[PDB]
């Protein structure tokens, strides 16, 4: 869970990302010209709100670098690519307002936009609303009404969908509009990684809370007894050096 | 071993029992096709769709990791126009035990055109380098995953360019780095490294004796190239390994520096041990005094 260091080591591929924050890190104008990546910086409120991120934002773009200015970007970007291979965002003008106030947005059953429910530098999440559009995307804890969902999916009068992608509970819903034919309407629901759809039951108690956790506390409970073995053996052998302090 | 686990795909129990380049998941396919077929008496819409449905054209079989990559979404998808079968088909699939994630998208089915939204280039699309039963999933594929839209460039900084140089009616352009990844490049300046899948999820129109086993060999070729990766680490290795050696030697030469303070401690014992044992002899200076 730990945003930080400690992340990359996860991945084999994350090394050259660890590297290159590293190598930012050390010079001195690169960590205010160039930003870490939206995976250190860029935090959820809770756990809840971390997996909907994720799901939008692709593994590319969370590790990659942001540049916030253009200068930048023409000298100083060759020395990150020809020892590493790591994505490089650049920072553009484009607004991030917007098509619709947060009013509206409520009214259809939504708590908020995705950019609202993260924490961190606003240079980073800046282009997370440019890159992966999380800032027209509602987002909501508790899963709509299938007929609510019908109700966004048709369009407005004016031949444009009022919204491109929406999130209601955990499920995420794609709409994607046809530009020939008869502009007909088709949803995509995909579901975002994560255990299921429960809502604050005993999540799953099959044998034990967890289903990883349990493997790190055995690898822990193995560590213990390591440890109390090589307690017995050093305390063994200070009995043989009260011994040999007898003989002596 | 993976990649070996890829030579072995090819000819270990394909067509019948191949749970790595058919059967995606558990043995559940056959029976929900044959479950499917016994009950489409209570279906409205025949449930027949998408991987299978979908054949790679002839001339295209090194972009077919790619086309499964860029439309696994829809490769897993089935065709159902009603909400009651919808239920019907999401309920069967729990009865038949299905363990993999079997996304659905409702649709009806009626054909349309789409030539005035096609890329315009001289590169292949993946509409001429895909063969499709009917033309219902045609325009399904087209209508979901914008196939007609996508072009097929070999050459990385030639689709990047041509990205660049705004063309019409084209959002992304594939690339084909190697057999084990892709390089997906959308707008001309979004460059992302995505991983072609192990499984693959696409037909293929030649046979699995002469057409695939020229693609066999390829993939042999694969194994040379991390056999380069492992073999250029070899290099690396020889620096762990006169690393270890020096070591080693650091080791003997501490050993040899214990042996010599033993040898320190036995003088030592040797030389003190002689110093007022006997030569107490004082009665001649007695006298003399």
């Amino acid at each position: 869970t730990t945003d930080k260091i400690g992340i990359l080591n996860q991945d084999q591929d994350l090394k050259e990302v660890r590297d290159a924050v590293l190598m930012v890190r050390e010079h001195p104008e690169m960590k205010d010209k160039i930003l870490e990546p939206p995976i250190m910086t860029v935090s959820a409120i809770n756990a809840q709100f971390a997996a909907y991120l994720a799901q939008c934002v692709d593994y590319n773009t969370s590790k990659a670098l942001t540049v916030v200015d253009s200068d930048s970007y023409k000298l100083f970007a060759n020395p990150i690519l020809d020892k590493f291979k790591v994505n490089l965002r650049e920072l553009s003008s484009a607004d991030t307002t917007p098509p619709v106030p947060a009013e509206t947005v409520r009214d259809l059953g939504f708590e908020g936009y995705l950019s609202d429910f993260i924490t961190g530098d606003k240079r980073v999440m800046k282009m997370l609303c440019q890159t992966s559009k999380i800032h027209t995307i509602p987002v909501s804890r508790r899963e709509l009404t299938p007929a609510q969902i019908k109700k966004l999916i048709t369009p407005r009068p004016n031949g444009k969908i009022l919204f491109k992608r929406i999130i209601h509970g955990n499920r995420l819903v794609d709409i994607k509009q046809s530009a020939y034919g008869s502009k007909q309407v088709f949803p995509t629901d995909v579901s975002i990684k994560q255990t299921n759809f429960y809502q604050g039951s005993i999540m799953s108690n099959e044998q034990k809370i967890r289903i990883e956790n349990e493997i790190i506390n055995l690898k822990n409970e193995y560590n213990d007894r390591k440890s109390t073995l090589d307690a017995l053996s050093n305390q063994k052998s200070g009995y043989r050096h009260e011994l040999s302090e007898l003989a002596s | 071993s993976r990649s070996i686990q890829n030579k072995k795909v090819e000819l270990q129990n394909i067509a019948k029992g191949n749970d790595t380049f058919l059967m995606n998941f558990d043995r559940n396919m056959d029976r929900l096709l044959r479950t499917i077929e016994q009950r489409k008496n209570e279906f409205e819409t025949p449930a027949i769709g998408l991987g299978s449905l979908v054949t790679i054209r002839k001339g295209f079989e090194k972009w077919t990791r790619s086309i499964q990559r860029a439309i696994s979404s829809s490769l897993n998808a089935f065709v159902v126009s009603n909400p009651k079968d919808n239920r019907l088909f999401r309920d069967i699939m729990r009865s038949c035990g299905i363990r993999s994630n079997i996304p659905i998208v409702t649709y009806c089915l009626s054909q349309f055109d789409y030539s005035k939204g096609r890329a315009h280039g001289n590169y292949p699309t993946i509409v001429d380098a895909l063969e499709f039963s009917k033309p219902e999933i045609e325009c399904l594929f087209v209508d979901l995953s914008r196939i007609e839209r996508i072009v097929l460039i070999e050459d990385k900084n030639e689709a990047r360019n041509f990205l660049q140089r705004n063309p019409v009616n084209v959002n992304m352009a594939l690339s084909l780095r190697d057999r084990r990844s892709g390089f997906q490049l959308s707008g001309g300046y979004r460059l992302d490294t995505v991983t072609y899948q192990d499984k693959i999820r696409l037909k293929v129109n030649s046979s699995s004796d002469n057409g695939t086993q020229y693609l066999k060999d390829l993939i042999e070729q694969e194994t040379k190239e991390l056999q380069n990766i492992r073999d250029r680490y070899e290099e690396k290795l020889s620096e762990v390994r006169s690393r270890l050696k020096e070591i080693d030697g650091r080791l003997k030469s501490t050993k040899n520096e214990m042996r010599k303070t033993n040898f320190r401690m036995t003088e030592l014992k040797m030389n003190v041990g002689k110093v007022v044992d006997t030569g107490i002899l004082n009665s001649k200076i007695n006298e003399r005094k």
